[PDB]
């Protein structure tokens, strides 16, 4: 047997235990999202802590990150999104970078993952 | 060591050879498994999942230590007539329930096992409760003997009858008819089971005006009345609120409904009866979604029995008269079981286990559904003078109006109870006493001419 | 009580109410009955001018089988 | 005749229901459907007891079809006035429609398939304490069906060896963890130890991965006063969800439970059992679709579904026709999956779908397509019986489910190629590799006894 | 999808076929708008800035999806006579109100669309309440029926008297004209809104005093008898 | 004062201007709260007008989406936020959920400015 190595091993939740991703694989879910007409967006943030309180359930702190610009409304075609992200990497070289959906009928976000890590 | 993998059940939870302790809990179902799995396995599988055991072989075992923790299957026999048939038997540690909860006992005998898809049927018969669990528990509030002393009623079986269709009325027009109804010469007074608050009748001023009813006819007679109120709701806060009313207003009994309702509320309805001093009536209701058809569900007699360790004084148990020979030994065993102190094992009448029930209350059961004044004798000689007869259209019925149809019944009972005080058979003259009675009393008359002689 | 292959009770015939015999639709004593308890004249002794009764067997269902004309068990 | 209108127009405020009937043979059927309607709302025919307005208080059949197939079998409809249930009680309710009906002895079974609610009689009741979408923000998952799995063996642990395993269990990738439904309180571990050891393995377990994880704690009990008593504890410890049965414990007990969840903010998980002593014969009993709709009107935030590969019963399209009446916010009338009625919630919250009970690694591209990402998936036995250990088995239950998802989004059949997607995977991962040895060839095949 | 920038109303309130459900709320003002406004853009203000509407277009409406929340004014009709005057009529999703409130009704309906600078006069006249909203309320304590079972009085109205202007009096002297009242043979006695507690009579004693003469003229008469 | 002068019918209309309250019946009254220079005393800001923003769109939005807004619109140099007059609890979103995430916005906008925020 071998054993699961418990030190210094942070996970990113969904699509964390595959391999690592590709520009391919990238820009591979960014048309599921379009085909499905959901709106885009980014966001950024220097650290993933978690905070809890004493005695209130269901409270949770470092859940909030900061807008790029704007959500993409009117989008249809993929490579705009991704110049998108080259310039926020330019711009911030030391921060996460996060790509997340949206859907206006059901009010929920539909997908998130990490494409950038310093 | 660990082996990973998958194993049969037959190999650690079938004990052919085993001594049963007296700190044990036995049950008994009747089972028809599906066409390829030889009984033995069907068995072990059943006792499997329902103490401790999966599907594929844990490592988590090596540290606790079973043969203490574990149900076993010690006996299996095939059933007369049937091809497909058999009973098992499985036996229970006692350190693997909580004390004094029935709702533990219910969900680890039959939580998950009547759906395998490995079976097509199973049946729960009966249930043996060592004396060491029941002394955990409180049992009914007040007895029999006890509630007896409270009411100074000797020598007779009581007398009841209820509101039949008659609803959308107002509270002061139900408030006249169980006041008439009273001053008839009854004892009890029951309602309806589907009222509790509605928009044609809210429940406070239903109480206040009953309450109102009862001292008024009271005075008159100079004997002990009372009328059930019901007491079901949709939360726990509105039944304390209504049960806290009905004592406010110095009632003497209460109603409650404990298969829809629940095994919580009822319990924690028992407790606060015990604490302050009235009496609990239970009523059986969607009782035949379970128990009707015979290869698949629960018999009665158990649930008998779990309303005898949650608490009760009153309960309906159904009439027996028109059953024929070889039936109704059920009924008169599962009465048996409800009043007395020490059942023996008989197969003949349904008994599967010998129970004991070291000093504990007994139950009074209730039997009702379209009765007439001629089925007096027949209902006085079976049950004998420790029940409560519940009366419905053959009350209300009478071409003089409600007071005047009490007095037959009255009357009818009265005769009854006094032919057999003299040595006279209940069973053969029959027909004969009643007729001999309505020779003095005109309202025994006119009721002898609208319900007719049974043979 | 119930008539070929229909569950209504015969007697009321689906009605609930049967005739008032004493009086033989009239709702008159036509004699002294019991004993100088009653008249001939006065309203008759049953249905006390009505000509109506109850039927035994459906207690005013005018079908059988329920929870008014059955036992219970 | 007369409780049998063959036109009555039913109005908007009323409660409709469907019954399947067997007669004795001789009993017309026309004759049974008004006997089943009368027995019913008052039991009578004629109106020789009324004369005191009535009438509108009594059940009309409206309609009466025979079913194709069989030569004895027919579907009843009964139409029930607005005024005779009251506000906020689902215990009335079930003891107003079914209470006397089912000992009637001029028929010989009876079975209830559907009912159908007003909005005028919906609002009164307060519905699930979250829903979906608030559970989802307050946990942060986005995008994919969330894991879980249950302890082993069931009766015999201690607390500390109880904490020891949910924490390797937790820590190897999984996201929640619960107690057998038979574990309340017993000589061999009582429940105040057993939450601080959860509560200190939940915490240790979160400092290290780095992600929300949480545990189902059972606050079932005897009476009201424990039963509120283990709750606050919960409170004050901070933890986020809770466990309790609703068929065996009660409906009024399960009502004062969801206003004390909503009041104070925590998550609420239910257990079905007992259930198959009601709905498992075709021609006796009430079916699962009207007790899930009960329980959606009485609340909670999570119901177990039942699997279609496992060790117990279940059909596929019955199951994907109440899924939809527990996710969905309006549902069409459709007979080929058992909808009789067209239901409309009127804005009210759904519940998520629970599957368990006998499954493995060999099954994910399936319950992946019958249950989109909206679901939960519970694995017990496939953790604890790994050949190495507890945290080398969550590894591999995940790496499946990510498999599976990735494949679906790049535009993959999931019935057609699954053992590939499956033997694809396990190239790169040495613990996947292991469990598809020792789980390969063990499926469960039997005959369906409740066909439809 | 944003364009930042001031648009008119009538080009998203204003419905001029649309069919009402059962669920709906119903409304009807008369207006009176000021020289310059068409009748269409007023009525459309109204719906617009008492449902989900500002003045200048924000970006965060393309998250919420509206069409599912928002009034809509469907039908104007001029007043005959007058010569600017019109009656307008609104429709109000069933989602927008809390379940048993009455302030937040009126908080919501009428708030404040009585004060732009566009109209000169307004007025409420009728509401529709669907039967899905009534349900949430409880309504009168007891009703009509049920005081009359209480009070055990058929067949005739009932009568009643009030303290006329005897202001400036000890409570004693208040009782005695009560019991002299209601032994006349009258039902019920009133107050006066006006008398809370004030230096000339407190309310305790003046309770005390009141009760002591209602069973005293109740006891000689056999009559229920209250004030 | 007024509760029947205002149906006289040998009048046509009636409009209150103007009331005087003596300082003998004013004493019996508590008043504001805290006032003026104690509100300024607690937020520590002397010298300029304070600045405030309501959110939009007026009923519509979640809870989630309602607490993202107030930390950019914090974040930027306001001092306040508040809720639309007619936000109460209405089904499409309750009052205990927007409390909580409203809170997290604060203390996290808090955090990185260096000012003292409120709502
Ligand atoms: O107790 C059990 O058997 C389970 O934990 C499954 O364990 P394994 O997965 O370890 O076998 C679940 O409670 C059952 O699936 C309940 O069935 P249902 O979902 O029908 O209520
Ligand atoms: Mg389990
Ligand atoms: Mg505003």
């Amino acid at each position: 047997m071998q054993v699961w190595n418990p030190i210094d091993n942070p996970k990113f939740e969904t699509l964390s235990y595959l391999p690592p991703l590709t520009d391919n694989q990238i820009a591979r879910e960014i048309d599921y999202m379009l085909r499905n007409k959901w709106i885009p967006c980014l966001e950024f943030d220097p650290s993933g802590t978690i905070t809890t309180l004493p005695g209130q359930p269901g409270y949770y702190g470092g859940r909030y990150w900061t807008m790029w610009k704007l959500p993409m409304f009117g989008c249809n075609n993929a490579g705009y999104v991704l110049r998108e992200i080259e310039h926020c990497k330019n711009a911030y070289p030391g921060c996460f970078i996060r790509v997340l959906g949206f859907d206006n009928i059901r009010q929920v976000q539909c997908c998130a993952f990490i494409v950038h890590k310093p | 060591g660990f082996k990973a993998g998958v194993k049969d059940y037959r190999l650690t939870y079938y004990t052919p050879d085993y001594e049963t302790k007296d700190t044990d809990i036995l049950a008994a179902f009747r089972m028809t498994p599906q066409p390829g799995v030889p009984p033995e396995e069907a068995g072990a599988a059943v006792a499997a999942e329902s103490s401790t055991g999966t599907w594929t072989t844990v490592w988590t075992d090596g540290l606790t230590s079973l043969d203490r923790y574990k149900g076993r299957c010690y006996d299996i026999e095939p059933v007369a007539g049937e091809e497909n048939q058999y009973i098992a038997y499985v036996a229970y540690p006692l350190d693997l329930f909580e004390e004094g909860s029935v709702t533990n006992m219910f969900t680890s005998i039959v939580g998950n096992v009547f759906g395998f898809k490995a079976l097509r049927a199973l049946r729960l018969e009966d249930l043996r409760i060592p004396p060491a669990y029941s002394k955990t528990f409180q049992g009914p509030p007040h007895g029999i003997q006890v509630e007896r002393d409270k009411l100074n009623k000797y020598g007779r079986p009581l007398l009841g009858c209820t509101i039949k269709p008659k609803l959308g009325l107002s509270a002061k027009n139900y408030g006249r008819a169980v006041y008439e109804c009273l001053r008839g010469g009854l004892d009890f007074t029951k309602d309806d089971e589907n009222v509790n608050s509605q928009p044609f009748m809210r429940w406070r001023d239903r109480f206040l005006f009953v309450a109102e009813a009862i001292f008024k006819s009271q005075a008159e007679t100079g004997e002990i009345k009372g009328h059930y109120l019901n007491a079901t709701a949709g939360t726990c806060e509105e039944m304390m609120k209504r049960a806290q009313f009905a004592r406010e207003l110095g009632m003497p009994i209460v109603m409650h409904d404990y298969l829809t309702g629940g095994f919580t509320a009822n319990t924690t309805l028992a407790h606060y009866c015990r604490d302050n001093g009235l009496l609990l009536h239970i009523h059986r209701a969607m009782h035949a979604v379970i128990d009707r058809q015979r290869n698949h569900g629960i018999h009665f007699r158990v649930l008998a029995k779990a309303l005898r360790m949650s608490g009760g004084d009153h309960i309906h148990s159904g009439t027996v008269v028109g059953k024929l020979e070889g039936e109704r030994e059920v009924t008169l065993g599962f009465v048996d079981l409800l009043r007395d102190d020490y059942i023996e094992k008989d197969r003949s009448r349904g008994i599967y286990f010998t129970q004991d029930w070291v000093s504990m209350p007994g139950v009074l059961p209730v039997a009702s559904g379209g009765i007439h004044v001629w089925h007096m004798p027949a209902l006085t000689e079976i049950f004998g003078d420790d029940s409560v007869l519940q009366f419905g259209g053959g009350t209300l019925g009478h071409p003089w109006g409600n007071a005047p149809g009490a007095v037959a019944n009255r009357v009818a009972l009265e005769a009854c109870v006094q032919a057999r005080n003299e040595g006279r058979d209940l069973a053969r003259e029959g027909n004969d006493i009643i007729r001999e009675a309505s020779k003095w009393s005109p309202e025994l008359a006119a009721a002898c001419e609208v319900w007719k002689e049974i043979k | 009580g119930t008539k070929p292959n229909s569950l209504v009770c015969a007697n009321c015939e689906g009605e609930g109410c049967v005739a008032c015999s004493q009086c033989k639709g009239g709702g008159v004593n036509l004699i002294d009955h019991f004993n100088g308890q009653f008249k001939a004249g006065a309203l008759c002794w049953l249905c006390r001018g009505k000509k109506e009764v109850l039927c035994g067997d459906c207690n005013g269902a005018g079908f059988i089988g329920g929870f008014l004309s059955t036992f219970d068990e």
